[PDB]
RNA sequence: UGUAACGGGGCUAAACCAUGCACCGAAGCUGCGGCAGCGACGCUUAUGCGUUGUUGGGUAGGGGAGCGUUCUGUAAGCCUGCGAAGGUGUGCUGUGAGGCAUGCUGGAGGUAUCAGAAGUGCGAAUGCUGACAUAAGUAACGAUAAAGCGGGUGAAAAGCCC
RNA sequence: CCCGGCGAGGGGAGUGAAAAAGAACCUGAAACCGUGUACGUACAAGCAGUGGGAGCACGCUUAGGCGUGUGACUGCGUACC
């Protein structure tokens, strides 16, 4: 083989979720967050 | 690794702007007012897909009716008539037919007359 | 022959210049340079200027007939505004822009 | 092939004369208005004025059923400090005897241009007089 | 007084077409002098209709 | 951020935004949001995973016949022009060449030449491996690594 | 001289000689499609109207090519709540020269 | 505030009630043409190919699949001063992010394919910096102690010298 | 060398492969300001588009019609977050 041709097994990498780019990549415009709330802000949430 | 985005961004601006060639104002020259201007274009065109699918069947309705009522007959007992008598002309053809020839849209008329009394 | 001829950094507005520039747009030369000489505008003075200079390119730097010729094409564009600073009351600052001006004169036989 | 469409320097029109007298003034201004917007005519496209020529003789003899010739009144508003006038419709008849039938056509076609249009080709008269004799007008009966 | 919203070239350019500088119709040419001037205004060296006043 | 901890103006009053710092990266002169950081990209493989990748290379190596095997590779001159002969002999214009003994007499004359690299029978990597056109070894070098990787 | 026939759903009024673009028709390009299914048939002021699939006349076609149309694209968008979409679509076609007019 | 309690014209029916038949009427349904998903079915499972039924409005959200940008490997290879990147048009092309060819400007860099790492994609944050608009040739020209003429200088004089 | 105030600025000539590389100097975008040409626009009302569409304008051309620009007239239609 050459160097430009090993490629990964299927289902190895998926290339995972980047929040805020738009309508068309799904979350994006709150990121999954959802609205308002101690859930939504910047370093949020409860303690375990 | 540093991406700088002046070159895509000026594609996707020229992208709208070559879009949106012929509005009156700044929806021609604004990138953000012609972004406005595409998309309500955008949503015109498909209601008016719709709303020209109904509207020269209304046009064909009234030359149909004018052209039946002009050679003596109704335009509803005419459609009552032709379908009676089992012609399948739509209305886009009968309105071509009344518009150009008055011969074969008498003999129509003469058959629906025949067919409905 | 185009025979332009143009005055950069005119320091005055461009739409002042422009006012006057409308006026000579399309006439024989002479008629011109009279009507500018009786206007009572500065900006009448500058293309007046650039104007003498047109004509005396056109009869120099190519062959002759002064009495042929007719400004075709005159246009003034706006040029590099310069900025100072306005003090207005309650301590408040206006940048005003001292505007600057290109005349262009472009005079032909045709 | 696309649907036919009528280009308007190709246009024929006609010329009419409609008597007035005895025939009530909704129905007659209803057959005027079906006339007037090309809706008798095959070649019939809704951006073109179509219609013929209209002519109307005997304008005041047109009658309303019922009470209404005392009773219906025409307002129209002046514009003002709140000067609102009317009349009724024998008042009418006296005094502006051909503007009940152009109100009574006025309000029953399309508002733009093209109703501004085929209004113009509305040309009524009180007396039983015309002078468009030079026009050649023939007889249409409602 | 604050204005609403900016309104465009077209009624920017409607209210400055009335800014149109006419010019003078034709100057008058002297009797003696042969030169251009004014209507009723001396020359630019003096001769007024044909009479040296200032000189 | 060489900056100071003063607001660049009142938080209520002025018409302008509110403001905390200059040093925040929504302004100019002012910057990175999520800073990088000195940091080490190196990842694990095992043992067992390196052996058999290993392994599955050279033979697929082999499947591709670019493994060629001499017995001995003998130059006695340092001189690279003759290597540059004994590679313009075999029709070699770019090769690893694996040896047992990493002889002082071969890594000199190969230095200069971009296209040949010279390695040892321990120093086996991949990606040299699969990167060049031909892999020569010496058979006392396919012998040790006969006796490291199994 | 004029021919009445449905071809893919819908009515066409074709002439001697002229051609006609509609539906794809799976159908090679050097050949002939032919239609039975006329419902009128006018020549002169000699007209044939049927109880449909009228008697005997026929259309008789021969295939030019088989392009697609110019691109009608299509955006749905919901006012503030976040959601658009834009879509293109070509559809196929047909050119038929017709060539033959009968009974 | 202007008729102003049919939407208006107008209607003694173009109103109301009863029976009845035509007809119009939506993105519903049928027809024709195309795309995608799911369920089964078999062809010999390049887990594809086919036959069939069915489905496809979508926010918060969940899942799947892609396009593009910078840098690294392939690449001391390829394109390129008989013209690269960038700029600006035009024409084909895809379901879409997009791509491809090419006119003109430019005047020396760009980089297939397949992988890898991300400062990876802006219309809004009273966002930041710069340029330029609008109001606009609009207000104003900074004490209501006051200027007028002649001569000079200069291309030009109400303001400078006398 | 010439206009110009023994100015600024420009037109020539010249250097240079290039001067729309001229010291405000490689490339030179958009907003903004214009000049010219084609069409529309001085009795017609509104998120300024879109569906239909006449006429004119250049281009060609299997002489049928197409292409691009303008788009009178018209049904529908109360911006983005």
């Amino acid at each position: 083989m050459r160097l430009n041709t090993l490629s990964p097994a299927e289902g190895s990498k998926k290339a995972g979720k980047r929040l805020g780019r738009g309508i068309g990549s799904g979350l994006g415009k709150t990121g999954g967050r959802g609205h308002k709330g101690q859930k939504s802000r910047s370093g949020g949430g409860v303690r375990r | 690794a540093r991406v700088k985005r002046g070159v895509i961004a000026r594609a996707r601006h020229k992208k709208i702007l070559k879009q949106a060639k012929g509005y009156y104002g700044a929806r021609s020259r604004v990138y953000r007012v012609a972004f406005q201007a595409v998309i309500k274009a955008g949503q015109y065109a498909y209601r008016d897909r719709r709303q020209r699918k109904r509207q020269f069947r209304q046009l064909w309705i009234a030359r149909i009716n004018a052209a039946a009522r002009q050679n003596g007959i109704s335009y509803s007992k005419f459609i009552n008539g032709l379908k009676k008598a089992s012609v399948e002309i739509d209305r886009k053809i009968l309105a071509d037919i009344a518009v150009f020839d008055k011969v074969a849209f008498t003999a129509l008329v003469e058959k629906a007359k025949a067919a409905l009394a | 022959m185009e025979t332009i001829a143009k005055h950069r950094h005119a320091r005055s507005s461009a739409q002042k210049v422009r006012l006057v520039a409308d006026l000579i747009r399309g006439k024989k030369v002479s008629q011109a340079l009279d009507i500018l000489t009786y206007t009572n505008k500065k900006a009448a003075v500058l293309v007046k200027k650039v104007l003498e200079s047109a004509i005396a390119n056109a009869e120099h730097n190519d062959g002759a007939d002064i009495d042929d010729l007719k400004v075709t094409k005159i246009f003034v564009d706006e040029g590099p505004s310069m900025k100072r600073i306005m003090p207005r009351a309650k301590g408040r600052a206006d940048r005003i822009l001292k505007r600057t001006s290109h005349i262009t004169v472009v005079v032909s036989d045709r | 092939m696309k649907t036919f469409t009528a280009k308007p320097e190709t246009v024929k029109r006609d010329w009419y004369v409609v008597d007035a007298t005895g025939k009530t003034l909704g129905r007659l201004a209803t057959e005027l208005a079906r006339r007037l917007r090309g809706k008798h005519k095959a070649e019939y496209t809704p951006h073109v004025d179509t219609g013929d020529y209209i002519i109307v003789l005997n304008a005041d003899k047109v009658a309303v059923t019922g009470n209404k010739r005392t009773d219906k009144v025409y307002y129209h508003h002046t514009g003002h400090i709140g000067g609102i006038k009317q009349a009724t419709f024998e008042e009418m008849i006296a005094r502006r005897p051909e503007r009940v039938i152009e109100i009574a056509v006025k309000g029953m076609l399309p508002k733009g241009p093209l109703g501004r249009a085929m209004f113009r080709k509305l040309k009524v008269y009180a007396g039983n007089e015309h002078n468009h004799a030079a026009q050649q007008p023939q007889v249409l009966d409602i | 007084a604050v204005q609403q919203n900016k309104p465009t070239r077209s009624k920017r350019g409607m209210r400055r077409s009335h800014d149109a500088l006419t010019a003078v119709t034709s100057l008058s040419v002297d009797k003696t002098s042969g030169e251009k001037h004014l209507r009723h205004h001396i020359t630019a060296d003096g001769y007024y209709r044909g009479r040296k006043v200032i000189a | 951020v060489t900056g100071s901890g003063k607001k660049p103006w009142r938080q209520k009053g002025t018409g302008r935004a509110r403001s905390g710092s200059i040093k925040s990266p929504i302004w100019r002169s002012g910057g990175v949001t999520f800073a990088a950081r000195p940091q080490d990209h190196s990842q694990k493989v095992n043992k067992k995973m390196y052996r058999g990748a290993l392994k599955s290379i050279l033979s697929e190596l082999v499947r591709q016949d670019r493994l060629i095997v001499v017995e001995k590779f003998s130059v006695e001159a340092p001189k690279t022009k003759l290597l540059a002969q004994k590679l313009k002999d075999m029709a070699l214009e770019d090769v690893l060449i694996i040896t047992g003994e990493l002889d002082e007499n071969l890594f000199l004359a190969a230095r200069n030449l971009h296209k040949v690299d010279v390695r040892d029978a321990t120093g086996i990597d991949p990606v040299s491996l699969i990167a060049f056109d031909k892999v020569v070894m010496t058979a006392d070098a396919v012998k040790q690594v006969e006796e490291m990787l199994a | 001289m004029y021919a009445v026939f449905q071809s893919g759903g819908k009515q066409h009024r074709v002439s001697e000689g002229q051609t006609v673009r509609l539906e794809k028709l799976d159908i090679a390009t050097g050949e002939t499609v032919e239609f039975a299914e006329v419902l009128m048939i006018a020549n002169g002021e000699e007209v044939k109207i049927g109880v449909p699939f009228v008697d005997g006349g026929v259309i008789k076609a021969e295939v030019v090519a088989h392009g697609r149309g110019e691109k009608v694209k299509i955006v749905k968008f919901r006012r503030r709540k976040h959601y658009r979409k834009q879509q293109g679509h070509r559809q196929w076609f047909t050119d038929v020269k017709i060539t033959g007019i009968s009974a």
